[PDB]
């Protein structure tokens, strides 16, 4: 369907995503923990019944009508975790996630307020600008002709070399700034 | 302790 | 000292919050029972509702013909 | 008359004073939320007196203190209606807002 | 509010949840115990382990990441990566 | 202060304080506290300022426009006369605007002052207001934003033709 | 009025004899002194207009437009000195000369006692504006935009020339002071119908009318920032000024000639606000907002009640300040991201908090938040159009809903949300930029205190 | 620093509604593996929570005692 | 509230219409019927500034109650007796309104029995 | 309404902070003892919302029901008003049931803490308000209409019976 | 940016369609333009008309607020299908069933308010009686006129 | 400097506003217009010395 690594979803992945959605929507329907635990074992039995199914057409058909089952029996307001998308606290702190390059535009009188932080930041910026050309030539020698097939990134192979395209993954902001 | 630096835009100007 | 968080078990309570919660629940029930003692009419009724069917015709002016 | 109208306008001017304080700042405050909570507590105190002397008599007045504009027959003035509705809603809203701000000093602390 | 997580505390809580799971005996369990190779669990069991991690720590692991966490050390490393521990 | 004739007020009748209870009311204590802490220092500073005013007194005057010939005795397209007539008409228009404002102030002050019996006790102010709004509407309404003395005279001539026709057909 | 014309001409040797690092500072300083001096025009009287000479006068309509015009020149010099920093010194002095000369034309456009002098100055204001757009505009479309700006105005105004010379031959004079006393009724005929069109269509183009507004979201977009400021703040209001002069002569034929144009503007304020709901260009969003605001001024002049004229002149001054500030905020982001696409730079309150405060206040004045003079002009126009017809309240209220929607949509799109990751040249706000924003906003807020000096000749 | 977690052996589901759940599952040959994870919710201090009439009648005993005292005080005060 | 069922699910020819009643004359059935005496003077309840909904036939107890409420400040629990006197006299006025309702309903019964007796006789 | 509804939101926010930004009632429970003061004030605010006798909500809502019954009224509007009065009791005890009563459903790291004097005092002043403000204001406001105090006993006891149902 | 990276006219030959599909960075088989009815779309792709809410929120988007990637062809109505605006996501109830239930509920409630207006409830009382000829002077009556005497009697 | 709040935020604004209202607002007509005080039977007018006559003696009901 839509994944950064794979081009599709396998049948097994679709069954597992269905099982997780069904347990979460069942937990929304079955608020109390013992009652949810009872009906979740019943649902585990309903998934373990057709588990050892080697006919891919029969398994695909059972998956499809199980999705129709789930669609008819979903909770209209399911429980969403707060930082999960849809939740009441999702993307709340994005207004406090100032990027790292905004520290470069500070006045020197407020860089003088944190001498060790900026003195320790300059070696990170130095490390990145010496890692950059090596990780570019690392990417261009490993990627095949016609561009990369997947969005997967290769790790660093030598010692002393940093992984390619590491800066905006490492220097991303925290979740509670 | 363990005070964290708070990255914020330049408030001097 | 402040409260230390616990794991999978009932948290540490302060004596102050428990006696305040008990005191305000007692104040609620004391006020409800006290006002129900002294007023007793804002709930059940202030004045007896008269029955119009038991009213005679002479006090209402109904001449028989 | 002189007490009622004066404490009426002192309530609103007292509520506008921390806006001037937050706008005329250079430093990081010595606990500006405590300052606004104390200001609204004292504004509740100030608003209780015209409420009490309305409960005494029923005293009402209009304070049309500042002529703002006259569009040929419509003299628009800064005009304050101190009636039953203002006298019973201003202390309720100030008392509630005082409790909401002392809640806010705890709830919105890490902000 | 919200006391910080350590890798020691996250690893203790993850192994604590997995020791309260009846298809894993606690005397075999370690941080490198692969659930299918070593502990011999089903993929349904792995989905349930991920849901217990979500109910334990209070955040959702997405399925593209939930299908790949196949040992407790991977789970602790992922919760470290999404909570930014050892600041 | 102001002139009590143009802004009338019926005389105040406050009742004597006749307290039935024994608990002292906070209002008298806060009134004495107001008098001591607020009213006397305000009065002292105002007396100081009024002494400084009394050291050097000087005056401003109300500008008296003498009545010039109005638009009816000005010739057609005679700008030197009808300019004076137009300035007279505009000053009279602005003064009539302020007259309607004074009567609205009387009406609203009456409504607030009489309180709950304002529908009965403000019949004279309502009558004066209806009369002056009738006069203002017959005099200046529907003239347009390019109003002038010619427009107002044409409106008056149309109204007087209608009134003469209605009085003629009633006989 | 000669005490304002002469220093504005003396700004030309002041900008050509200045030292090469001093040509912005000197013109800014002395244009601020002229703007200080502009307040002597507030010597207004309840009966008579301030009548200077045979050539110049100033009633209470032309006076706020004059003070806004003389105030706009230093702010245009502040706005336009950063993107013309690498310019040649001679071309920089030519830009400043075109700004000074446009002010020189405008300050004796509004004070023209006689109407053909008004026409000569009114159409003289095309040439420095055309040179500014087609010379210091940024993209390719500035030449086409200069064509549309020139050839809508002259197509509208060359019938106006024949109309004014006809009035000169019939009445004997185009003095507005004489025509206040020699005005004759204009009856119903086809000759007087085309008389009305020739007197009105030039100003309908300059406002702009809906349907004739197509010069505007190309001229206001493809200009530089000083061009956008003067076009949004003064050059649309030349049309409303000319309407309020020339509708003295067009009675009673306006009382039924106004209906198609009242329909065009009452529906154009809905349609252009709806267009603002779906703009990708921020500068074009401000352009169609200007069309939406000037539609109400057109309706208020065409219904010609006193409340409508008061609201129209208040809304003209308020919209001049507000739209000039919105274009300057748009420029403050364009000088960082180098694109006028509104969806590109997002989340800017996380980066520029005080500039986001200026965005908030200009979006609040755009949605007519009381007691701003935006709301005063908006509200008086709504009162007068309700007295005109009671069903116009539907269109006025629906316009106010869509106006609040696109104002706060502009605010939320540019300032709120997660910031754009790949943009890292977001500098902090310069002192010049914040000073420009405050010199727009602070007079606009102080005019709420004493609003009687912007309510026209019939306050 | 180190937050010491309690025993995992102490959370046994005997005496809880998890026991009734596992009985009604073992009636059909099903067995629940996450009951000891849920077992802390129903044991210790969180066990035996009040009903709703027990929730409303919080502070009824001291409030009714204060009501008895105040009625007795005003009956002894009128005399 | 059964009279709503008697007017809607029954006939309205025997049930009184509340907007227009009394439909019968106030002397029809009353020999020498006395009037409702007004105790509170018109100028007294003008000076007391009573609400025009509150200027009914028992305004005098309301004036006494408002006088006690003004005079017993701040003891806001001091004038329950004047309040209960005013509430009792309002209750009596409400009983009088119920008597008007029952009088009109029984005279509609009288008119119904009259026309049915007339249809049986003639 | 100001007092008890502000206090209901403050009690809910105390629950939200103590359960780590959790706003869903299906992940609550057992807060009757873990959060005793929030529980006390939430029960008091729910009783004042439903029209418990002689709390602050009584002196307004009971008069509203006894005046909407005893008037020339849209009958369907009155019947929907009484159904709404029952629904208030239903969702108030939904709040009390899922948020306070039962067994815990929140995650396992209990950081339940309502021990700040800011929180305690801020809930306390509106709690004194929710106990006494209806009585105090109803005895301090002057009469502005004539209150309907005579009605049949099924019609006087409408709000309390429908709330108990 | 240059000329052959800008949108063009409607593609008619399959090599113009392939060049446009390369231009909008998508497959030739997935590239469909808007139909050439002259409305002014040119060769711009007709994307499947989904809101950005339906996009995968867990995928690492290049624009996480927009759920959109760099170089991806935007929808024509991308300003319209933002998450601040029109949502097209699948609803737990069918659209027509939602519309029928909401319209039926609103219509039934308005019909019952009209029925209850036609059949109002009241109390078994007479009209409220007032002294001084139903308060003639108090209701703004002029004193030069004299009203008809409105006399109320005891019962 | 312990009660500087009740000085600088009340006692200076009550002075300023009372000076303003006393010598610039009540010096102009109908700016501060007050509802006249409520007069009951039994009251004595301070401005006149006039005593209001009481009500008629009640036809007592209970
Ligand atoms: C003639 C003498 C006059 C004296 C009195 C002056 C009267 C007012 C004048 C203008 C006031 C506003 C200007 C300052 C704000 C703009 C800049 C800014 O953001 O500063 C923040 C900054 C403090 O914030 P920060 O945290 O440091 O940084 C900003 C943050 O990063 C991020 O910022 P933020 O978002 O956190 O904070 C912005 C905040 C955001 O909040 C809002 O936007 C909410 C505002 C709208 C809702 C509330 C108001 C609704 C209307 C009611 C009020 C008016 C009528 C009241 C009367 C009673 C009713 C009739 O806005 C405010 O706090 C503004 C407060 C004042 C609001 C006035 C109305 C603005 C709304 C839009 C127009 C409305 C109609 C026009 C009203 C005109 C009234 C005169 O302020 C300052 O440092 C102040 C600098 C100096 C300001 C001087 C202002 C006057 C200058 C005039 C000079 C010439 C005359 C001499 C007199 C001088 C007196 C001092
Ligand atoms: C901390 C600073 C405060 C002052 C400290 C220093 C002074 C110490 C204390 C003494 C007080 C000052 C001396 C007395 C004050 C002046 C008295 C006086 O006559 O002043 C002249 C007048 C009084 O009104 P006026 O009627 O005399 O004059 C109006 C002017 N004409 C007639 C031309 C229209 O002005 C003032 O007092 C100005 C103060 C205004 C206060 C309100 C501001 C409102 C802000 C928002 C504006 C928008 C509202 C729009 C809507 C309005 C409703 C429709
Ligand atoms: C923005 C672009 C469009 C602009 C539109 C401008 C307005 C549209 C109408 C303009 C009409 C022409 C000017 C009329 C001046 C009236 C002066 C006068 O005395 O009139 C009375 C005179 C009357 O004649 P007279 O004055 O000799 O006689 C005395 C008067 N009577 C008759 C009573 C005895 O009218 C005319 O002579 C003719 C007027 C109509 C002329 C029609 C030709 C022009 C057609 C429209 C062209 C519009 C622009 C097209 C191009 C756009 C760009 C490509
Ligand atoms: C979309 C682009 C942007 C917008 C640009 C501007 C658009 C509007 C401009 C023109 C406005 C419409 C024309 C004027 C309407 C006002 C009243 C009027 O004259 O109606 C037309 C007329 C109605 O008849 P009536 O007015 O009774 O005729 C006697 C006239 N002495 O009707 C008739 O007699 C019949 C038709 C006559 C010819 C009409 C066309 C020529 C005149 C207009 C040019
Ligand atoms: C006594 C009379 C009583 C009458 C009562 C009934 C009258 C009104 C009838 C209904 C009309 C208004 C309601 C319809 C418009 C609602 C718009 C709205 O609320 O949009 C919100 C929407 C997102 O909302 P939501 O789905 O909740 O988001 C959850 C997270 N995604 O946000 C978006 O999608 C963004 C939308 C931005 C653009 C808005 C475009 C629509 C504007 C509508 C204007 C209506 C003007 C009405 C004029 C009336 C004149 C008389
Ligand atoms: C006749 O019944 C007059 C009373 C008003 C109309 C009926 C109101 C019914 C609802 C209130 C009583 C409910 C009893 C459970």
């Amino acid at each position: 369907a839509f994944l950064p690594s794979a081009a599709y979803l396998t049948h097994q992945q679709k069954v597992l995503q269905l099982y997780k959605r069904a347990l979460r929507h069942l937990e929304s329907r079955c608020v109390h923990r013992d009652k949810y635990r009872y009906f979740a074992c019943l649902l585990r039995a309903r998934f373990d019944e057709h588990k050892n199914e080697k006919d891919m057409v029969k398994a695909t058909q059972l998956l499809r009508e199980a999705e129709k089952e789930f669609w008819h029996g979903q909770h209209p307001q399911p429980y969403i975790f707060p930082e999960s998308p849809g939740g009441t606290s999702y993307e709340r702190y994005e207004c406090y996630k100032v990027p790292e390059w905004c520290l470069d535009d500070w006045h020197p009188s407020e860089k003088a307020m944190y001498p060790d932080y900026f003195a320790k930041r300059e070696q990170w910026k130095k490390l990145r600008r010496e890692s950059w050309e090596r990780e570019v030539k690392q990417l261009q020698e490993e990627t095949p002709v016609g561009g990369p097939r997947t969005e997967a990134l290769p790790p660093a192979r030598k010692q002393g070399d940093l992984p390619p395209l590491w800066w905006h993954i490492v220097t991303r902001p925290r979740e509670r700034p | 302790g363990k005070r964290l630096f708070i990255i914020k835009p330049s408030g001097f100007y | 000292a402040h409260i230390e968080p616990r794991y999978r078990q009932f948290p540490q309570l302060t004596r102050s919050q428990v006696i305040q919660a008990e005191f305000f629940s007692a104040t609620m029930w004391f006020w409800i029972l006290w006002r129900f003692w002294h007023d007793s009419d804002a709930v059940l009724g202030h004045f007896p509702y008269p029955d119009p069917s038991q009213w005679t015709d002479e006090e209402l002016g109904i001449p028989p013909d | 008359m002189n007490l009622f109208s004066s404490l009426t306008l002192v309530t609103l001017i007292l509520l506008t004073m921390p806006i001037a304080a937050i706008n005329f700042n250079t430093h990081k405050f010595t606990n500006y939320p405590l300052y606004v909570k104390t200001t609204i507590s004292c504004a509740f105190i100030t608003s209780m007196i015209p409420t009490m002397m309305f409960i005494h008599t029923g005293q009402e007045m209009i304070i049309s203190n500042w002529h703002w504009l006259t569009i040929q027959t419509l003299k628009l003035s800064l005009s304050f209606k101190m009636d039953f509705f203002s006298m019973m809603f201003v202390p309720v809203a100030l008392f509630v807002t005082w409790s909401i701000m002392e809640f806010s000093m705890w709830y919105m602390h890490s902000d | 509010d919200a006391p910080p997580l350590t890798l020691e505390g996250i690893k203790d809580r993850v192994l604590y949840v997995l020791k309260l799971y009846d298809k894993i005996d606690p005397e075999k369990l370690s941080v490198n115990s692969h659930f299918m190779k070593d502990l011999g669990l089903d993929s349904l069991d792995q989905v349930e382990i991920i849901m217990a991690m979500e109910d334990e720590f209070g955040f959702e692991i997405p399925d593209i990441d939930a299908e790949k966490l196949m040992c407790p050390q991977e789970i602790v490393d992922y919760i470290a990566d999404k909570k930014d521990v050892y600041e | 202060s102001w002139d009590k004739d143009v802004y009338p007020e019926p005389p105040r009748r406050t009742p004597a304080p006749s307290p039935q209870t024994s608990l002292p009311n906070p209002i008298t204590y806060l009134t004495k506290a107001f008098d001591l802490l607020v009213d006397r220092p305000v009065t002292l500073v105002r007396e100081f300022i009024e002494r400084q005013h009394a050291k050097n007194k000087y005056y401003y005057y109300h500008r008296e426009f003498r009545r010039v010939p109005d638009i009816t005795e000005c010739h057609e397209k005679d700008v030197l006369c009808m300019f004076e007539a137009e300035m007279q008409w505009k000053r009279d228009y602005k003064v009539d605007q302020e007259i309607v404002n004074i009567i609205q102030e009387r009406l609203k002050a009456c409504q607030q002052r009489e309180g709950e019996s304002h529908r009965q006790n403000c019949a004279k102010e309502l009558q004066q207001f209806t009369q002056v709004v009738k006069a203002y509407q017959d005099r200046y309404h529907d003239l347009g934003a390019h109003y002038s003395a010619r427009k107002c005279l044409a409106k008056q001539k149309q109204r007087m033709l209608a009134e003469r026709k209605a009085t003629k057909e009633a006989a | 009025m000669l005490k304002y014309i002469i220093p504005t001409m003396m700004l030309m040797p002041l900008t050509w004899l200045s030292k090469n690092s001093m040509i912005w500072i000197n013109t800014t300083l002395h244009s601020l002194l002229i703007s200080l001096t502009s307040l002597l025009l507030l010597n207004q009287f309840g009966d008579n207009s301030l009548n200077f000479s045979l050539t110049f006068f100033s009633d209470s309509l032309s006076t706020p437009l004059l003070i806004l015009t003389m105030w706009l020149l230093p702010l245009m010099l502040m706005a336009s000195q950063h993107h013309l920093s690498k310019e040649n010194l001679a071309r920089k002095k030519l830009f400043i000369s075109m700004l000074i000369l446009l002010q020189l034309f405008l300050i004796m456009t509004f004070t023209a006692t006689e109407l053909i002098f008004f026409y000569i100055m009114f159409e003289a204001t095309l040439v420095p504006t055309l040179i500014i757009i087609t010379r210091w505009g940024n993209q390719t479309e500035r030449l086409n935009a200069g064509l549309y700006f020139l050839f809508y105005t002259l197509a509208g105004s060359l019938p106006l020339l024949v109309a004014l010379i006809y009035i000169q031959n019939t009445m004997g004079s185009l003095n507005f002071l004489i025509l206040q006393y020699w005005v004759q009724p204009m009856p119903n005929s086809w000759s007087n119908t085309f008389m009305w069109l020739a007197c009105m269509m030039a100003f309908m183009v300059k406002m702009p009318l809906y349907g004739l507004h197509l010069w505007l979201p190309k001229a206001h977009v493809e200009a530089p920032i000083a061009g956008s400021m003067v076009l949004a703040a003064i050059l649309l209001k030349l049309g409303g000024y000319g309407m309020m002069r020339i509708t003295l002569l067009l009675n009673p034929i306006t009382d039924f000639m106004a209906y198609p144009f009242i329909m065009l503007s009452l529906w154009g304020m809905i349609m252009t606000s709806s267009i603002c709901l779906r703009q990708t260009d921020l500068k074009s969003l401000i352009a169609y907002s200007s069309v939406s605001h000037m539609a109400l001024v057109i309706v208020a002049i065409l219904i010609q009640t006193p409340w409508s004229y008061m609201g129209a002149t208040a809304l003209m001054i308020a919209h001049g300040l507000t739209s000039s500030m919105l274009f300057c905020l748009a420029n403050s982001n364009y000088e960082r991201v180098h694109s006028r696409t509104m969806i590109l730079a997002r989340g800017l309150q996380t980066l520029l908090p005080l500039m986001a405060a200026w965005w908030l206040l200009a979006s609040l004045t755009n949605l007519a938040l009381p007691p701003s003079i935006n709301l005063i002009g908006e509200l008086f126009v709504v009162m007068s159009t309700f007295s005109w017809s009671n069903i116009t309240i539907i269109l006025m209220g629906l316009n106010m809903v869509i106006t609040a929607l696109y104002s706060l949509y502009m605010l939320i799109t540019t300032q709120r949300g997660k910031h754009t990751h790949h943009i890292n040249n977001i500098l902090p706000s310069f002192t010049r930029e914040n000073a420009l924003m405050s010199l727009h906003m602070l007079p606009l807020l102080l005019l709420s205190l004493n609003p009687k000096i912007i309510l026209g000749p019939l306050y | 620093s180190k937050m010491e977690l309690p025993d995992y052996k102490q959370w046994k589901i005997e005496g809880t509604p998890l026991e009734t759940v596992q009985e009604k599952l073992a009636a059909r040959g099903l067995r629940d593996p996450w009951g000891r994870n849920e077992a802390w919710r129903y044991m210790g201090g969180f066990a035996n929570n009040v009903s709703f009439v027990g929730a409303l009648l919080k502070g009824f005993k001291w409030g009714f005692a204060a009501f008895v005292v105040a009625v007795g005080a005003e009956y002894y005060l009128e005399s | 509230g059964a009279h709503l069922a008697r007017r809607y699910l029954g006939d309205a020819s025997v049930e009184p219409e509340p907007l227009r009643m009394p439909t019968f004359p106030p002397d029809y059935g009353f020999p020498e019927r006395k009037e409702r005496e007004m105790v509170a003077t018109q100028q007294e309840m003008n000076d007391a500034q009573l609400v025009l909904q509150q200027r009914d036939y028992c305004a005098h107890y309301l004036i006494r109650f408002l006088k006690c409420k003004r005079d017993s400040f701040p003891n806001f629990l001091a004038c329950k007796h004047e309040q209960h006197d005013w509430d009792y006299c309002e209750h009596l006025d409400y009983v009088k309104r119920m008597k008007e309702f029952e009088r009109e309903r029984r005279l509609l019964q009288r008119k119904k029995r009259r026309e049915q007796r007339e249809a049986d006789m003639a | 309404h100001a007092f008890f509804k502000a206090m209901l939101f403050m009690c809910s926010g105390s629950i939200i902070h103590s359960l780590n930004d959790e706003q869903d009632i299906r992940k609550m429970g057992g807060l009757f003892k873990a959060m005793p003061f929030t529980t006390t004030a939430l029960i008091i605010g729910s009783l004042a919302l439903t029209g418990m006798p002689f709390l602050t909500g009584f002196y307004s809502k009971d008069l509203i029901i006894e005046s909407a019954n005893t008037s020339y009224t849209n009958a369907w509007a009155l019947l929907m008003t009484l159904v709404a009065t029952s629904f208030t009791a239903i969702y108030s005890t939904r709040i009390i049931f899922f948020a306070l009563l039962g067994q815990p459903r929140f995650p396992t790291l209990i950081n339940i803490n309502e021990n700040n004097p800011f929180l305690i005092n801020s809930i306390k002043r509106l709690l004194i308000g929710s106990l006494f403000a209806g009585f105090i204001i109803s005895n301090n406001i002057p009469p502005m209409t004539i209150p309907q105090m005579t009605m049949p006993h099924y019609l006087k006891m409408t709000a309390l019976t429908v709330t108990i149902l | 940016i240059t000329k052959d990276m800008l949108p063009g006219p409607y593609p008619k030959t399959p090599e113009e369609r392939a060049a446009a599909a390369k231009k909008y960075n998508m497959r030739v088989e997935d590239y469909e333009p808007y139909p050439d009815d002259g409305m002014g779309y040119g060769d711009y792709p007709k994307l499947p008309d989904r809101s950005q809410q339906e996009r995968d929120p867990w995928y690492d988007w290049d624009h996480p607020d927009l759920r959109l990637n760099w170089g991806e062809p935007m929808h024509w109505d991308l300003d319209m299908y933002i998450r601040n605006r029109v949502d097209t996501s699948p609803t737990p109830v069918n659209w027509n069933l939602m519309c029928k239930h909401l319209f039926g509920f609103v219509a039934f409630m308005l019909f019952m308010f009209w029925v209850g207006e036609t059949y109002p409830t009241y109390q078994p009382v007479g009209p409220k009686q007032y002294p001084y000829n139903n308060l003639y002077l108090e209701r703004g009556g002029d004193p030069n006129k004299e009203p008809e005497p409105v006399v109320h009697y005891e019962i | 400097r312990h009660s500087i709040f009740a000085f600088t935020h009340v006692l200076i604004p009550v002075w300023i506003i009372h000076y303003y209202l006393k010598y610039h607002v009540t010096t102009k007509p109908y700016t501060i217009v007050e509802k006249k005080p409520r007069i009951f039977p039994g009251d004595t007018i301070l401005e006149t010395g006039e005593v209001i006559p009481p009500m008629k003696e009640f036809p007592d009901q209970h």
